[PDB]
């Protein structure tokens, strides 16, 4: 977040937790009440066959 | 007595544009990103419906 003087005054770490994911998804530092789709769960492979 | 049949809703389908185009592919995803928001807009349009 760049303020009026072009200084970064705040930031969101998009990989910190699910709320930060929602903030980054919506391109906002404020999230309104509701349900938002932010990602996609995938089971990863553990073996090479 | 007569019967009047009207549709109300569609199947609530949802398509993940990244998984559809570049399913589990890092190299494809990196190329898909060159199209900017095209993928995001498609996901948004279906969510809205
Ligand atoms: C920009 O800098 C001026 C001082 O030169 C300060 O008074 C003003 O509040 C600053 N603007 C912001 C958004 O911090």
């Amino acid at each position: 977040k760049y303020n009026e003087n072009g200084t970064i005054t705040d930031a969101v770490d998009c990989a910190l937790d699910p709320l930060s994911e929602t903030k980054c998804t919506l391109k906002s530092f404020t999230v309104e009440k509701g349900i938002y789709q932010t990602s996609n769960f995938r089971v990863q492979p553990t073996e090479s066959i | 007595v007569t019967t009047e049949i009207l549709p109300v809703s569609m199947t609530k389908t949802s398509v993940d544009c990244t998984m559809y185009i570049c399913g589990d592919s890092t190299e494809c995803s990196n190329l898909l990103l060159q199209y900017g928001s095209f993928c995001t807009q498609l996901n948004r349009a279906l969510t809205g419906i």
